């Protein structure tokens, strides 16, 4: 699974991206609880989360080769 | 290499946009750009820095452009966002819309930039002389 | 030799006037093109020729301007249009305003385009293989 | 006084502009009587008069040098 940081979130952890190997898929919510346990420091962040380049909710499932994105409040325009 | 609806890091050619929109059935365009302003604080802005996961915000452009053919027929859209360092009154964002007539042309184009503030993943941070802020909304 | 309300014979050459309009302050710009249309007859437009009472015409785009300024204060608007022999798809007339926010940008950029229309000493041709006519309104 | 003639009032009288030598002023509906008294080819022709590059009504005077122009009906845009 690749994991894609953007804006604050990628200035909090000092790393656009990052590899997590996963053995079989994982529900959006379990990639946040991941995600929250190693990087308390964004715990309070907002974001969306996208799979694939399309946005996806919590109760969504995300494969072991799935490209995963932090989208935090847009600000373009 | 010119995309109907792309992410470009280099200063926005403008002429490209409006010439892709047009053919002979088309008799007006409208082009909006969005401009990095000044003053907009108390402390000056020295440049912003915009941020976008391309692959997809050029998805998301195009879902716009497919938003406005289903409500605005016989228009054609183009839309380009520049990311990296803007400085002061660089071009940001550019939409561009032809149609046969002006009414359709310019609700159009407003609809798109409406719509790119909302759904599209790009990000601007503020950089000003001993600090910098990534903007919401 | 440009001016910020001109009338030209040459064709018109877009990015100087958006680049008239723009400064620090202005976070908008609206820029209109109206173009020559194919097949609005039955029988195949070749060409259309413009005329205007230069002049004049000049001095009735900076009343629009003045107008402009009057209705929506900010705004910084350029105005050209363009005479003799246009091709389909030329350029005829092009709008440009200014603004610090878009909205006041697209409304009188779209004011601008009903006044030349209502008030502008400038005149069409329509040519078609054997016949032509000066249009009205 | 100098006449300027613009669109289909040019291309019916062939010509764009002449010159009328004046002695004194002329009222614009004076103007329009002589115009077509001339040119009865254009005497049901639609158009405003501009005088120095100003609208002016039927009751306004046109000096002797001024320049004087046929405006039919626009069409820019």
């Amino acid at each position: 699974m690749k994991v894609l940081y953007f804006a604050e979130i990628k200035d909090i952890l000092q790393k656009a991206q990052e590899d997590i190997v996963l053995e079989q898929a994982l529900t959006v919510q379990q990639f946040e609880d991941l995600l929250f346990e190693r990087y308390p420091q964004i715990n309070n962040k907002k974001f969306q989360v996208a799979v694939n380049e399309e946005f996806v909710q919590k109760s969504d499932f995300i494969q072991p080769n799935d490209t995963v994105a932090l989208i935090p409040p847009v600000s373009g325009g | 290499h010119m995309k109907q609806f792309e992410i470009v890091i280099e200063p926005i050619q403008t002429e490209q946009y409006r010439e892709f929109t047009i053919n002979e059935y088309q008799g007006a365009v409208v082009v909006f750009t969005g401009h990095v302003r000044e003053w907009t604080k108390g402390v000056k802005t020295e440049y912003l820095e915009y941020e976008a996961y391309i692959p997809m915000a050029e998805k998301k452009l195009a879902q716009i452009g497919d938003e406005i053919n289903e409500k605005w027929p016989g228009t054609i859209t183009s839309i380009v966002h520049r990311i990296g360092p803007l400085q002061i009154s660089d071009i940001a964002v550019l939409i561009a819309v032809s149609s046969p007539h002006r009414k359709d042309a310019y609700r159009a184009n407003e609809y798109a930039i409406e719509r790119i503030k909302e759904i599209v993943p790009i990000w601007k941070k503020e950089i000003w002389e001993d600090g910098s802020k990534w903007q919401g909304h």
